């Protein structure tokens, strides 16, 4: 299925 | 079990994946073919489930069954790194889905409770014309694979898996394509998500993204302003008449890269015709009547798991972009100011097809989130993710 992300922390 | 890097990926069995007909992790493949027979011989009963449960076939045109599905996966689906969202796909999203042009109820494949009947489990299959390097294969996607919270670490996964594969070769198909999050053997290619900010208010207060800490709010909003209106002449949503060059824009466009879709008119249409809250597509028609170019995004909003109730996080994911006469850039740009317009928090689109040539330059900022792609009984090189051109829900 689909994959959920979210913006990388530094 | 779940690795994320293929680092960690490497430092590990697979007691299910190592019986599977897909290369070994680690395998550099230089052959193009399948790695067993079709068969001649399938197993004609269902495999066994552990005690108390059973299989169901789910008709989605009953409204309660795919409510059922809607609040399963609402529930127990694919989550971010730090569970703090949850994939939301509405029951109408679903529908488009899991019924295109092809679509068999054998083949949306439930697990229940025997007591109860409630539903606890599911994967699917849907049927694909994939073009992968220099052959054409009929295939299944499949997707939503999601076993409930309460039933996980049982090996119900395998099963599921096992029972879809049976089901798809009753029906004569010995291959798949799937993408996931963690990694398995083994990637024909690996792609990362993009996240382009577009109500950056939000993403901040829901911690979807952080402030810099060397910017302030006021600043952060200025520099993801975006006009109020596209800039490209002649945009405008695609209507019925649009689906032939539709067809014939993608299905030239994609001849570039190496894994892609093959997609009859009828499944062109089902795929971009838009429909509201689902899918997205916008045409460019030229001075002279002519549709160059085209935009697509479809919608998937998440529940925001920290505060059940409040809105979700309204997201947009980029679908296919075709440009002929538009520059890429351009029509990207657009893209994003459509999706503003439409009420979307943030814009999302992976690092495939020509994709980085604008991520960077539009103010994309890099995803946690790898999304790997798969075929099952077909091994083949491995392609980076500029020759990925296939985007599944
Ligand atoms: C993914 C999910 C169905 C796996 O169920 P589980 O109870 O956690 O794992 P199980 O004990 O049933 O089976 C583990 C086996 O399934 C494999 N597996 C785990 N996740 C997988 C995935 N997304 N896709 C394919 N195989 C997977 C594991 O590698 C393991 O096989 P292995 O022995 O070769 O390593 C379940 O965790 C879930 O519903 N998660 C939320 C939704 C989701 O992520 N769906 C898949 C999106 S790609
Ligand atoms: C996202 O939900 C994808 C989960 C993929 C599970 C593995 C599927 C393997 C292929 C099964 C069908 C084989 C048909 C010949
Ligand atoms: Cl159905
Ligand atoms: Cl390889």
């Amino acid at each position: 299925g689909n994959c959920f992300s979210k913006p990388r922390v530094p | 079990g779940p690795a994320k890097t293929m680092e960690e990926a490497s430092k590990r069995s697979y007691q299910f994946w190592d019986t599977q007909p897909v290369p070994k992790l680690g395998e550099v493949v230089n052959t193009h073919g399948p790695v067993e027979p079709d068969k001649d011989n399938i197993r004609q009963e269902p495999y066994t489930l552990p005690q108390g449960f059973t299989w169901d076939a789910l008709d989605l045109g009953d409204r309660g069954v795919l409510k059922e599905l809607y609040t399963l996966l609402n529930e127990n689906y694919v989550e971010d790194d730090d569970n703090m969202f949850r994939f939301d796909y509405s029951p109408e999203f679903l529908l488009w889905a899991l019924r295109p042009p092809g679509w068999l109820p054998q083949w949306h494949c439930g697990v229940r409770v025997v007591s109860s009947r409630k539903l606890v489990g599911f994967i699917s299959a849907i049927p694909a014309n994939i073009h992968i390097y220099d052959t054409e294969k009929k295939m299944v996607e499949i997707n939503f694979l999601c076993v409930h919270k309460k039933l996980r670490s049982k090996r119900v996964a395998p099963v599921l898996i096992r029972e879809i594969t049976r089901r798809v070769h009753l029906e004569g198909i010995f291959q798949a394509v799937y993408t996931a999050g963690v990694v398995l053997p083994k990637p024909v290619g690996t792609c990362r998500y993009w996240h382009r900010s577009l109500n950056p208010r939000k993403l901040i207060e829901v911690k979807f993204s952080h402030l810099s800490r060397n910017m302030t709010m006021q600043r952060t909003m200025k520099l993801y302003r975006l006009p109020e209106t596209p800039k490209t002449a002649g945009l405008r949503p695609m209507e019925t008449k649009d689906i032939p060059v539709v067809h014939q824009l993608l299905t030239r466009y994609l001849k570039q890269f190496h894994l892609t879709p093959v997609m009859s008119q009828e499944e062109v249409e089902h795929w971009f015709y838009p429909q509201e809250n689902i899918i997205d597509t916008f045409v460019v028609e030229n001075a002279n009547g002519e549709v160059t170019d085209f935009l697509s995004f479809y919608t998937l909003p998440s529940t925001i798991m920290n505060h059940p109730t409040h809105k979700s996080l309204k997201a947009a994911y980029s679908f296919y972009n075709v440009h002929t006469q538009t520059p890429l850039l351009d029509l990207m740009s657009d893209a994003l100011v459509l999706a503003k317009m439409k009420g979307f928090d943030v814009f999302n689109a992976l690092d495939l097809m020509e994709n980085k040539t604008f991520l960077e330059k539009l103010k994309f900022g890099i995803g946690d989130g790898n999304l790997q792609y798969y075929l099952y009984n077909w091994k083949c090189p491995s392609m980076g993710a500029e020759k990925v051109g296939l985007v599944l829900q």
